[PDB]
């Protein structure tokens, strides 16, 4: 009934709007409440609130231009820096295709800035890459020395400056100041003065907070900070040990054993990966994270009906995507659910809102049609994947398949070398172009795209009797 | 494929195609007897033995319906 | 050998196979006659809408954005694709939002594209707009004579990151 | 009645003549909560700009 | 009877496909697809007062006819982008004769319709107005010794002295007739009302009066005794007529065989099992099957 | 039908009604003496319901009273001096008030009626925001009730009687209250992240007993004691859920990835261990033992308020209410359906019109292998030239643009028609000059 209470009741609810809306009335109608400006700050700042632990972002600055790994040289297996490429698909050269995007995934390093401006801005990341990663109240106005004598202003301010407006500077001013106040002995303010070190990228400052609050309360949360200050170090054996100090303090924390399962992926030792995130789902049973990498390490080790089983459980759990179902009708078809695939895709058309997804879809629903047996369908839905996609390499790839099948070599050639150009990490298109030009002599480019193809993927057979034969021509 | 799939004339059709182009195998030639048989006709099944055994080649299996199918007509 | 292992999922499905697998080959027959449908449906459509950047006149154009300020270098590779003859008559339309992006010369002619090289045209776009906000940009490949545009090619122009 | 006979032999290889590589079918991974989020907060963003 | 706001059927006559006398169309969008049933048939949706039908528009024998008092979750989902137009689709569940039914109702046309919104909208004005068409026991029908009328309501009469033949101690009360429904509420403990409507009478006579209500929503038998038997006889004059010039046209208050099962929302299941107790989790489960149990469902 | 509340006894409850936590109880609040539960909802507006679900019908509403204030919060307990019967309280934001729900029968199901007797009523000169109750110190048979101001204040009510009333020290917002029988201490989550246990008798002489900083404000605080082993305190944060140990430090702690609404741990089923029950923002139920997850369910809409309790000879009943209105009891469903496409036949492909279009469109297909006058004039003399461009149809979002040469240079470039209906006429005039 009354603003102050049912603006609370809106806010504990969710609402995040009509609290903060009824705050701004009761702002002006009385201008001496803070309880009301508190909450609409609370409001204001977790309408947009983000996860900080997950909330990992590298820009090309920090990829190339911020060094600091302890060694250059590591032993392979102490540093960060299963099925081949011949079966699962790449988005590098190296790091396959995973089964779950978090906002801090990388699946790789450029190496120059030439290497990184020059390549598509979501080749390492998970969203577009930068160079570096009215109004309520005014900043420069409030003192923070007044508002850190009071915690409660001082940890709701300190929320909305630093997860709101994004001002890192006075968020560690007012968070310096308010640990100065409560004399150095809550674990909260040292959390957050490591966050926003961390956001200002010294590491070892960050760390220091995390450790000194560590010995203060062991909670999740500064374990999971404290693994991604060990993580950005490059030292993913610390990471290690700490995570498994943290689950000997909390025995079962999912979070946790998701963060090893994590890093043993990122080490690409996916015999550890698989092993946490099966005990995450000892725990859990509807991680979307660990069914999903299991399900897709099932489907592409010959076993896409165990993925199905995984991909079904995601979808009991009530999740409806595109993705989810892309992955639904293609562990059908595989695992000869024939009377479930195709409504699966068009379920997954139907869900797309990209164009990228819905060029995906097309592409599996070709590759649907080249197993049904019909190379028409087939070529119509790689053409409608490159219409709805004009970079996606692997139609490319696969029409010009059909192509050279049909017998139009130049068209197969051109659309090779397309695909070959969007996508060098692709050893197949490498590979395509290189047979086809030495079944027609060329042996020039032939070996120029066979040295590709071994760069892409170097265990592959093929291309090692295919440069061994151009080098025997060569002398 | 079809004759288990409740779909007789489409299994019609697909033997014709595969007696116009198989030359010398004459296990087309028996299926298609038995599809023949096996859907009461009886009378071009005889044609379809016929054609069968101006093919001949003897699997452990192929020979016992054969002359099952024999004896029968 | 590595041959797999096949669990009790596999054994009963290919039971429900066995017992059902009418059912099941019917609906997919359906489903797949559905399939063609709706995939001639969609490739009429982009022949309509002349959507597709690789379809006589025998042609392929994509195109690549480069840079990440408020200044992009878009380049169209363009190459003809055909046995041996080269294209006279080429232009290229570029469509875009008049208010965020600024591009100099929108329409250009195309060189005599030889038969098997791959033409890189560049283009130098800027986004005007002072807040982060992105936009598609069309491409039309298209005779001089015609008006109808022998392809087109889309670019979704990435955020700004200027100032 | 008369069950329909079979062949058993089968089909073999006796060569591996090259052939072309098709790329394979692409399981596409699930956003993250906080990655969903962070989409939807900028397509939002977007949108409250294009109203004007 | 009344049954198209209550069921959901499939394969409808063409006779119930046409406008019950009291229910009035509100909307329609041609080259609405069924989804949920993979036939790719092409058709015509309709919403009207009561309910939404849709039917094939080149084979209108195959047809469906939701109900608004079945429908549980109405959704919108506005997807499909630049390929063609924002093809926009609609999600209806409902739970009739205790089994769940989905359908999917996508529309061809690339074009964003209208039709998503006025049927949200009239099935909100349907929920909220179920005052006008059910029985309602001991609810808030009374502000201070005064009738709630309901948007389309004018009160007739006000009877007093009205007893109650099914109970004891709080029996004298006051009895409104309407053009709607007829209330029955105590003068102590007000919260002791009866509200029937005309849609639900099906008999009233003298026997000292009786109201017989249809069995079809729950068959009651109210008798109420009034002391003048000239005023019972007047007001089962008035409350008859009532009844029949509503019946004409009823209002309603809105303001503004085995194909049933390709559209079921679980799955290949129309039925739940009786409910038991789960010591194992300590809460009411459905029966298990024979060899399941719950860590052996629960397991991936 | 696995993993979903399968549903039982449910109704929308209003016309754009508002609800909150403390608006459901769940007891036996007519004193029948059988062991039954009574779905018990007040509202934002006023609307006291009580329902005796019976599986919906109309027998179940036993009541539907409307009283003139919002009602915050509803309780069920001893709340008057000297019968020891379950009575009902409810509070308003300046009202407190006990009533007793006496429902008398009738000769038929129909006809037996509830009354709810105002018992007593308190008038309050603060703000409510909610309240707690229990046996404060050691007092049996007695269910005396603390209700805390919106401005930081427990007044405490012995019923019948306002006792006294002690400021919280250090609170701007109001926060979750708990009331621990095990400690006899009151527990609250102050705005600065400190969850704080305060001492009964120290309240009530006046000061805190012990604090916890744990990093987030939390929506519901539960101290359960069904169990008298080991009490515990259950906190969920708006982040977090935490079970804390009655000295103060951690019990343990789970770091929830969702946004959860409510939480409530019912009956324990294992030695030790408590099954917990919370509901997300993404309108679903997690069953938890300890912080292992024993089961999640989704539920129809996002829960407000979550309670377990025996319905018409059913035990473990979920009871869910949110703020639109849904109310709905609940069992979980257990039956993993089959996975496989209908074997309808009645639905069949309509293959006559479907292979009309087909043959439409594959010809459209084998045919594709197989209006605009524009026009510049120069006038005779910088020369300017007027270009006239004219249509025959309805054209759409137009651009019209001029390209010289590098050394010339033109006073305007671009023209943006965004729309010209049929047979009309566009002329621009622009002018072109020598600049090099």
């Amino acid at each position: 009934m009354e603003p102050l209470l049912l603006a609370w009741s809106y806010f504990r609810r969710r609402r995040f709007q009509l609290c903060a809306d009824l705050c701004t009335q009761m702002l002006e109608k009385s201008p001496c409440d803070q309880a009301a400006w508190i909450l609409k700050a609370r409001a204001l700042t977790e309408m947009v609130y983000v996860d900080e632990i997950d909330v990992d972002e590298e820009g090309i600055a920090e990829m190339i231009l911020d060094e600091n790994a302890i060694a250059q040289v590591p032993r392979p297996g102490t540093s960060l820096k299963g099925p081949s490429p011949a079966v699962r698909p790449v988005t590098q050269a190296g790091r396959p295709i995973t089964g779950f995007l978090r906002p801090s995934t990388q699946s790789g390093r450029p190496g120059t800035i030439e290497q990184a401006i020059k390549t598509p801005r979501t080749a390492y990341t998970a969203r577009p890459i930068a160079s570096s990663s009215g109004p309520f109240i005014n900043l420069s106005r409030l003192n923070l020395a007044k508002y850190a004598q009071k915690p409660k202003l001082a940890k709701a301010l300190f929320e909305y400056i630093f997860h709101h407006e994004n001002d890192v500077k006075t968020a560690l001013d007012l968070a310096a100041l308010s640990t100065e106040h409560s004399q150095y002995k809550d674990w909260w303010w040292k959390v957050q003065i490591g966050k926003c070190y961390y956001r200002l990228g010294l590491y070892r400052e960050a760390e220091k907070q995390f450790k000194s609050a560590l010995k203060q309360q062991e909670m999740v949360d500064t374990f999971l900070y404290l693994a991604k200050v060990y993580i950005s170090l490059d030292q993913p054996l610390t990471a290690l040990n700490l995570f498994k100090q943290g689950l000997d303090k909390f025995p079962g924390e999912v979070t946790l054993l998701c963060g090893i399962a994590r890093i043993y992926e990122e080490m690409n030792n996916i015999s550890s990966a698989t092993e946490y995130y099966k005990e995450v789902l000892k725990q859990d049973n509807t991680h979307v994270e660990a069914i999903a990498c299991i399900g897709s390490n099932h489907f592409y080790t010959d076993q896409p009906e165990v993925a199905l089983r995984f991909y079904r459980r995601l979808l009991q759990m009530g999740v409806y995507n595109c993705q989810l179902f892309n992955n639904l009708g293609l562990c059908c078809f595989y695992a000869q659910q024939y009377d479930m695939t195709l409504t699966s895709f068009e379920r997954a058309l139907s869900l797309a809102e990209n164009e990228e997804e819905v060029a995906d879809v097309w592409y599996n629903l070709g590759h649907v049609a080249v197993g049904t047996g019909d190379t028409n369908l087939a070529h119509q839905c790689f053409r409608l994947a490159l219409v709805s996609n004009n970079q996606h390499a692997e139609a490319y790839n696969n029409l010009a398949v059909l192509e050279m099948r049909r017998g139009h070599v130049e068209q197969a050639k051109a659309l090779l070398q397309t695909a070959s150009s969007l996508a060098p990490h692709m050893y197949e298109p490498h590979f395509n172009f290189a047979t086809i030009s030495d079944k027609i002599g060329d042996l020039q480019r032939s070996y120029a795209a066979a040295k590709k193809s071994e760069a892409a993927f170097p265990d592959h057979v093929d291309t090692q009797h295919l440069i061994k034969q151009l080098e025997q021509h060569f002398a | 494929a079809l004759t288990n799939l409740e779909d007789s004339e489409n299994a019609k059709r697909a033997y014709e195609e595969a007696v116009r182009l198989d030359k010398c195998n004459p296990l087309v030639n028996l299926n298609y007897a038995v599809l023949l048989y096996n859907q009461g006709e009886k009378r071009d099944a005889l044609a379809q033995y016929q054609e069968m055994e101006k093919k001949v080649s003897s699997s452990l299996e192929f020979d016992p319906e054969m002359v099952e199918v024999a004896q029968k007509l | 050998l590595n041959v797999p292992r096949k669990t009790r999922l596999y054994v009963d499905q290919t039971l429900r196979e066995r017992e059902a697998g009418t059912a099941m080959h019917r609906t997919f027959q359906a489903d797949l006659y559905l399939l063609r449908l709706r995939a001639a449906r969609a490739y009429v459509q982009a022949l309509e809408s002349s959507l597709s950047p690789v379809s006589r006149e025998p042609l392929k154009l994509h195109a690549v954005v480069q840079g990440l300020g408020p200044t992009f270098k878009l380049t169209l590779h363009l190459q003809n694709t055909s046995t041996a003859r080269p294209i006279l008559g080429l232009v290229v339309c570029f469509l875009y939002n008049e208010v965020l992006y600024a591009l100099p010369r929108a329409f250009f002619k195309v060189p005599l594209l030889v038969p098997g090289l791959n033409y890189p045209l560049e283009t130098f776009v800027k986004s005007l707009s002072d807040k982060g906000i992105s936009d598609i940009i069309k491409v039309l490949v298209l005779r001089e004579g015609q008006s109808t545009p022998l392809l087109s090619a889309h670019i979704n122009m990435p955020m700004s990151e200027g100032l | 009645m008369f069950r329909e006979v079979l062949p058993k032999q089968g089909q073999l290889y006796v060569e591996d003549i090259t052939t072309m590589v098709l790329c394979k079918p692409k399981l596409l991974p699930l956003k993250s909560l906080t990655l969903e989020k962070l989409e939807k907060m900028q397509q939002a963003a977007q949108d409250t700009i294009h109203q004007q | 009877a009344l049954w198209e706001d209550r069921d959901v059927r499939f394969d409808v006559s063409s006779q119930q496909m046409k406008t019950r006398p009291g229910e009035v169309l509100i909307d329609c969008l041609d080259s609405v697809e069924d989804t949920k049933g993979n036939n790719g048939d092409r058709g015509r949706l309709l919403v009207t007062n009561l309910r939404i039908v849709w039917h094939s528009l080149a084979l209108p024998r195959v047809n469906l006819s939701i109900g608004y008092n079945c429908i549980l979750n109405i959704t919108t989902r506005t997807a499909n982008s630049k390929l063609r137009g924002q093809t926009e689709a609609l999600y209806v569940l409902t739970k009739c004769n205790s089994t769940r039914f989905e359908f999917i109702f996508t529309n061809l046309v690339p074009g964003s319709p209208r039709l998503y919104t006025s049927l949200i909208a009239v099935h909100r004005a349907y929920e909220t107005s179920k005052m006008y068409r059910d029985f309602k026991l001991r609810s808030a029908l009374i502000q201070n010794k005064q009738l709630r009328l309901l948007p389309q309501e004018n009160v007739y009469n006000k009877i007093n002295g009205v007893w109650n033949l099914s109970s004891d101690q709080g029996n004298l009360g006051t009895f409104f007739i309407t053009n709607v429904r007829i209330v029955w509420h105590a003068n102590m403990n007000d919260s002791f009302n009866v509200s029937i409507p005309y849609l639900q009478i099906r008999s009233v006579k003298i026997r000292a009066l009786v109201i017989e209500s249809s069995q079809q929503s729950g068959g009651y038998v109210l008798g109420f005794k009034i002391d003048p038997v000239e005023k019972l006889q007047e007001s089962v004059k008035e409350i008859n007529s009532l009844h029949k010039v509503y019946s004409a046209n009823p209002i309603f208050g809105v303001d503004y065989t085995d194909a049933f099962v390709a559209y079921f929302a679980d799955g290949n299941k129309q039925q739940d099992r009786e409910p038991v107790f789960s010591e194992e989790l300590g809460l009411a489960i459905e029966k298990l099957k024979d060899g399941f149990t719950l860590q052996g469902l629960w397991e991936v | 039908s696995l993993f979903k509340a399968r549903d039982w006894w449910s109704t929308v409850l209003g016309d754009k009604e508002e609800f909150d936590q403390g608006c459901l109880c769940l007891a036996d609040v007519d004193n029948t003496g059988n062991g039954q539960d009574k779905i018990i909802v007040g509202s934002f507006m006023g609307y006291l319901r009580i329902f005796n679900p019976h599986p919906a019908q109309a027998e179940d509403l036993l009541l539907e009273v409307h009283l003139r204030d919002p009602i915050l919060q509803v309780e069920v307990g001893k709340f008057v001096s000297g019968t020891e019967m379950l009575h009902l309280a409810v509070l308003h934001s300046r009202k407190l008030c006990v009533y007793s729900v006496s429902g008398t029968l009738g000769n038929v199901e129909h006809g037996n009626q509830y009354q709810i007797k105002l018992m007593y009523e308190h008038n309050l000169q603060r703000t409510a925001c909610n309240m707690t109750y229990g046996s404060f110190g050691g007092v049996k048979g007695r269910d005396l009730i603390c209700i805390q101001s919106v401005d930081g204040m427990l007044m405490v009510f012995e019923q019948e009687s306002y006792a006294f009333g002690r400021f919280l020290p250090g609170s701007l917002l109001p926060g979750p209250l708990a009331y621990s029988s095990r400690t006899d201490s009151f527990i609250t989550v102050s705005s600065c992240h400190q969850v704080e246990s305060y001492k009964y008798q120290v309240l009530a002489f006046a000061v805190v007993d012990w604090t916890l900083n744990i990093g987030e404000q939390a929506i519901d605080i539960c101290i359960v004691s069904f169990i008298q082993s080991a009490s515990s305190v259950f906190v969920l944060g708006e982040r977090n859920f935490f079970c804390l140990k009655d000295n103060g430090q951690i019990q343990f702690m789970k770091k929830l990835d969702y946004s959860p609404s409510c939480f409530l741990p019912y009956c324990s089923v294992s030695e030790g261990t408590i099954n917990t029950l919370i509901g997300n923002h993404n309108n679903m139920l997690h069953i938890y033992q300890d912080v292992t997850l024993k089961w999640a369910t989704q539920l129809p809409h996002v829960p407000v308020a979550v309670r377990v309790g025996c319905l018409h000879d059913l035990k473990g009943v979920i009871v869910t209410l949110s703020d639109d209105g849904h109310l709905q009891c609940s069992y979980l469903g257990t039956d993993p359906s089959l996975f496989q496409a209908p074997k309808v036949e009645s639905r069949e492909l309509n293959y006559d019109e479907l292979d009309m279009e087909l043959k439409e469109l594959q010809k459209v297909i084998k045919n594709v292998n197989k209006d605009l006058k524009v026009s510049a004039m120069v006038s005779p003399n910088s020369v300017t030239v007027k270009v006239t461009l004219k249509n025959r149809v309805a054209l759409q979002k137009i651009k019209l643009s001029i390209y010289v040469q590098p050394p010339l240079v033109l006073t305007g470039d671009q023209f943006t028609f965004e729309f010209m209906a049929p047979e009309m006429t566009r002329t621009v005039g622009f002018s072109v000059y020598l600049k090099g």
